[PDB]
RNA sequence: UGAUUCAUGAUAACUCGACGGAUCGCACGGCCUUCGUGCCGGCGACGCAUCAUUCAAAUUUCUGCCCUAUCAACUUUCGAUGGUAGGAUAGGGGCCUACCAUGGUGGUGACGGGUGACGGAGAAUUAGGGUUCGAUUCCGGAGAGGGAGCCUGAGAAACGGCUAC
RNA sequence: GAAACUGCGAAUGGCUCAUUAAAUCAGUUAUAGUUUGUUUGAUGGUACGUGCUACUCGGAUAACCGUAGUAAUUCUAGAGCU
């Protein structure tokens, strides 16, 4: 029995998404995870695509029951593909992530040609 | 003491290895960029007029053209020049080298030698929009100066 | 040292740009540009700090980079672009014109304006004088200069500008009893009516305005500006009418908004 | 302009003149003069030089700094203070040179010495006044082991640049 | 499009307080006594033809290929290319 109220709402059509703070009321409940506000959020906006919304930065206020967060309506995925850091694009699954190993990256490479 | 030969008429080059005093006596006492007579040099190379040109030593300091001084002497020198091509040096950097003078001598390793003798319509329309372009500033200045001046 | 100082720390930033303390090292530092630089508002602060239309310096970067940040006539795509005094800021995919002006309090505003007054700009002439051949020339402080001026325009004066035409269209004499509106110092953002003018030989000339409604105050030459002859501005001004409240006053306006709420 | 032989113009010349575009992108798209990519043409990128602006710098005026008189004279032949002429600098200037003058600072503390002394915004304590501190994240200066000298460059006497001791 | 040429930045950042007591520094001037890549804005005739409308297009160089010295280092000579 948990509900979903969004406010200082904007709407960008420089970078056309919808951009508000999320304010949900979760009692009872310890906190509701990201990947199941995604259907929600969706199925209020009709946005016909659950994959260019963005929820980050949440808190769950001291006291609990009561979580803010951020999130970004988009509303073409190739927009939110172009206009988008890479790192909530690879943890929603749309990217994957290389490890470094930071010896001959540059250094002993630039010692040859 | 061992030679590269390398030809500039065909293209293909090789080294080889002397030790006869009598055949490289004329060898030495000569400068960089002076032709030598290969006939004395090696019965098979009659005809070729070698060209002795760069080489270097042992512990690699190269010749430079124009010092005159059987030695390792050290020079200040400028970078992308013959002996220092210090690459990623800070353009206008200089560095005081080690070489050896222009004349062949005793201590050398290796000398480099070669033989002289074997025996749109884009550009278009740049070039009319630039005389466009001026010609329409002059006219802007026969307007707007006169537009000013009949006040 | 021994260069340009290339990097600005957040509390070296001028005291106007609001920005908070722990936000990090760095401000950004606005570019060399047309206006003073210490009396500018990068377009990274126009976009992410005021109208929020992104949230961190990469967005700001695609939102310059997709060329609709167009400024006074001109897209800029510099991220540290000085915008300052009555430069107009528009976007044509909002069709939203903003106009930066001083409010009361010594900060910027934009403020909205609609096409035809968002066609022009207004700015204050530096100095006039020859050049090359005897052509004489104007400058602003603006930073533009505009040659064959016309015989009357002088030194301190205004000058309205249009985009297309990119020249003069009118001019208001810098003298007695025009509005102003001062652009530094503690009296910056306040609007009026020019008063009186003194001059002392080789020194700062001083101008004593009066606002709207009673109060006075004097200023140096070099922050004052007009805006129209007589009272009537020709341009909009913002939500306070270039009148600096008491801080008592201001206390009574919010008394007065919860009462009546 | 507060103030100029200023801004600027005309003239006579002068330079072995730095310069005054042999550069690169797409979108094509009105119409035949030889119907021939044909008459053509826009939007940019870079770049040369001048002025102004800006980012600055470099000089620079006035007033202000701790203890010490068991630091009362210091400066000046070899730059001390000034003048003239010049040289050099981006530029003023003993910055330097030639000549001339005999000046400059000081009991209102010069010069000298100490500083376990970078300066400031400031810190601790505080009835008031003060006392002591401030290497340190903000601003300015100075150094990159100690000195000295230069290349490139708009910007360096650079040291995560070079040369010598 | 990797390498490379060319251009630009590396003169910022950062660290420290050794030297330095009208010196640096602070407040306040001044540059009409100066330089300033860049930004931004404006700006630009004659290159020779006896001022009577423009008149002609150069190789070499890196990367590459190849032969090498040096024990050696973004040490280093030479040939062939573009
Ligand atoms: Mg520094
Ligand atoms: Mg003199
Ligand atoms: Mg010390
Ligand atoms: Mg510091
Ligand atoms: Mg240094
Ligand atoms: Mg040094
Ligand atoms: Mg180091």
């Amino acid at each position: 029995a948990v509900t979903l109220r969004t406010r200082k709402f904007m709407t960008n059509r420089l970078l056309s998404r919808k951009q508000f703070v999320l304010e949900v009321i979760h009692p009872g409940r310890a906190n509701v995870s990201k990947a199941d506000l995604k259907e929600r959020l969706a199925k209020i906006y009709e946005v016909k695509d659950s994959n260019c919304i963005f929820v980050f930065k949440f808190r769950t206020h001291f006291g609990g029951g009561k979580s803010t967060g951020f999130g970004l309506i988009y509303d073409n995925l190739e927009a939110a593909k172009k206009f988008e850091p890479k790192y909530r694009l690879i943890r929603n699954g749309l990217a994957t992530k290389v490890e470094k190993s930071r010896k001959q990256i540059k250094e002993r490479k630039n010692r040859t040609k | 003491m061992k030679l590269n030969i390398a030809n500039p008429t065909t293209g293909c080059q090789k080294k080889v290895e002397i030790d006869d005093d009598m055949k490289l006596r004329n060898l030495y006492d000569k400068r960089i960029s002076q032709e030598v007579v290969g006939d004395l040099l090696g019965e098979e190379f009659e005809g070729y007029i070698f060209k002795i040109m760069g080489g270097c030593d042992k512990q690699g300091f190269p010749m430079k053209q124009g010092v005159l001084t059987p030695g390792r002497v050290r020079l200040l020198l400028h970078r992308g020049t013959s002996c220092f091509r210090g690459h990623g040096r800070r353009v206008g950097e200089r560095r005081r080298k080690s070489v050896r003078g222009c004349i062949v001598s005793q201590d050398l390793s290796v000398i480099n030698l070669v033989i002289v003798k074997k025996g749109t319509p884009l550009t278009l329309q740049r070039k009319r929009a630039r005389i466009a372009d001026k010609k329409k500033r002059i006219a802007k200045k026969k307007s707007e100066a006169a537009e000013y001046q009949k006040l | 040292a021994r260069g340009l100082k290339k990097h600005l720390k957040r509390l070296n930033a001028p005291s106007h740009w609001m920005l908070d303390k722990l936000g990090g090292a760095f401000a950004p530092k606005p570019s060399s540009g047309p206006h003073k630089a210490r009396e500018c508002l990068p377009l990274i602060l126009i976009l992410r700090n005021r109208l929020k239309y992104a949230l961190t310096y990469r967005e700001v970067q695609s939102i310059l980079m997709q060329r609709h940040i167009m400024v006074d006539g001109k897209v800029r795509t510099d991220k540290t672009y000085p915008a300052g005094f009555m430069d107009i800021i528009s976007i044509p995919k909002t069709g939203e014109n903003y106009r930066l002006l001083y409010d009361t309090k010594g900060r910027f505003r934009l403020h909205s304006v609609r096409d035809e007054d968002a066609k022009f700009k207004l700015c204050k002439v530096r100095s006039v004088q020859f050049g090359q051949k005897g052509i004489p020339y104007l400058n602003t402080y603006d930073g533009r200069t505009i040659r064959y001026p016309d015989p009357l325009i002088k030194a301190n004066d205004t000058i309205k500008l249009d985009l297309e035409t990119n020249k003069i269209v009118d001019f208001i004499k810098f003298d007695v009893g025009n509005v102003v509106m001062v652009t530094g110092g503690r009296n910056t953002g306040r609007v009026g009516v020019i008063k009186n003018r003194e001059k002392h030989k080789g020194t700062f000339e001083t101008i004593h305005v009066e606002d709207a409604q009673g109060h006075q105050f004097a200023t140096r030459l070099g922050n004052v500006f007009t805006i129209g002859k007589g009272t009537k501005p020709w341009v909009s001004l913002p939500k306070g009418k270039g009148i600096k409240l008491t801080i008592i006053e201001e206390q009574r306006k919010r008394d007065a908004a919860a009462q009546a709420a």
